[PDB]
DNA sequence: GAGCGTTCAGCGTTCGTTTATCTCCCCCTGGTATAATGGGAGCTGTCACGGATGCA
DNA sequence: TGCATCCGTGAGTCGAGGGTAATAACCAGGGGGAGATAAACGAACGCTGAACGCTCC
């Protein structure tokens, strides 16, 4: 999901399908799409 | 009369860190205004401001004067 | 309509285009208003490459907020 | 109307944002305060 | 009892109802009998980078 | 094995704003929904007073 929303947008879709990669949401720009909090700062799981 | 009114650096030293101080002082300001909403229930659970208030405040203004006093204790879990 | 534009020399009125098809004028205004065809959302606006039709235009079946509260209140 | 807002803005921030945001002290927050005018003011020492 | 006083009554008496019939234009389909027999047409120039893909 | 070629990708930030073209054309038949008139019941009225009581001579 982060490499999509990076320069390739086609490769980084066709080869994940292929090789069948479940995406784990553990980062930051992964967690902007989502809506969760991301995962830096307040948003870990100590401070809050 | 401003943001700074109670100064950051006390702040800081009670709660050893920059962002357990925001969701610190955010969690109790959640709980004061939940008990000034009861209009009637007086749940037992709800604990009011422990310092003085003005006749119009904001309820995390409140947090933050109570963390200054050290009053208030925090732990986490 | 074009045969009369070319005879007459000017652009014909909807009741002398409406006696030559033999219909009502009414009727030759309905038809006007069914023969056009839809443009595309997603087309450029040309003031600027980037903006779109498609992100100017807003919808009403949003619920607006301030009305859905009073019918509360 | 106008004595209601300034009893409502007091002790809550703003945020300020410049357009290009190259670095973190792009968004900056601060007090409000009302002014006549069209305008923000701004203080000249957060300029740079 | 006189004379009229309130109020059920069930009964007609057609008017109430909703529910059943029945007549009509848009809309879709099919058909024309001299002979007719391979498109227009719109482009083109950034720049670097890289890796696939062709070929001496 | 090396050299030549082409193809895909990316190239800032917020501001301002709405419409694009053209060729046989008909009876002929006929289906199918969209709008126009008499029959089943029960409810307002209707006089039918009749049948009960409410005061009055």
């Amino acid at each position: 999901l982060s490499a999509a929303s990076f320069q390739e947008t086609t490769r980084v879709l066709t080869d994940a399908a292929i090789n069948a990669k479940s995406d784990s949401l553990i980062g930051l720009k992964e967690n902007v799409i989502i809506g969760k909090l991301i995962p830096a700062g307040t948003g870990l799981s100590r401070y809050r | 009369e401003g943001i700074i009114n109670p100064p950051i650096d006390e702040l800081l030293e009670a709660t050893d860190s920059k962002y357990s101080l925001v969701i610190y002082a955010a969690k109790r300001a959640r709980q004061i205004n939940a008990y000034y909403s009861q209009l009637g229930e007086g749940l037992l659970e709800y604990v009011g401001p422990l310092v003085d208030t003005h006749v119009h405040e904001k309820p995390l203004s409140i947090a933050l004067r109570e963390i200054n006093a050290g009053l208030l204790t925090s732990e986490a879990i | 309509q074009r045969q009369m534009l070319q005879d007459l020399g000017r652009e014909p009125t909807p009741e002398e285009l409406a006696k030559e098809l033999d219909m009502t004028p009414e009727k030759v205004i309905e038809v006007q208003k069914y023969g056009r065809e839809p443009i595309s959302l997603h087309t450029p606006l040309g003031e600027d490459g980037d903006s779109e039709f498609g992100d100017l235009i807003e919808d009403s079946e949003a619920v607006v907020p301030a009305d859905a509260v009073s019918f509360t209140l | 109307v106008y004595d209601v807002l300034e009893e409502v803005i007091a002790e809550h921030p703003v945020l300020l944002n410049r357009a290009p945001t190259l670095h973190r002290l792009g968004i900056q927050a601060f007090e409000p305060q009302l002014v006549e005018g069209k305008a923000i003011q701004i203080h000249p020492l957060v300029c740079t």
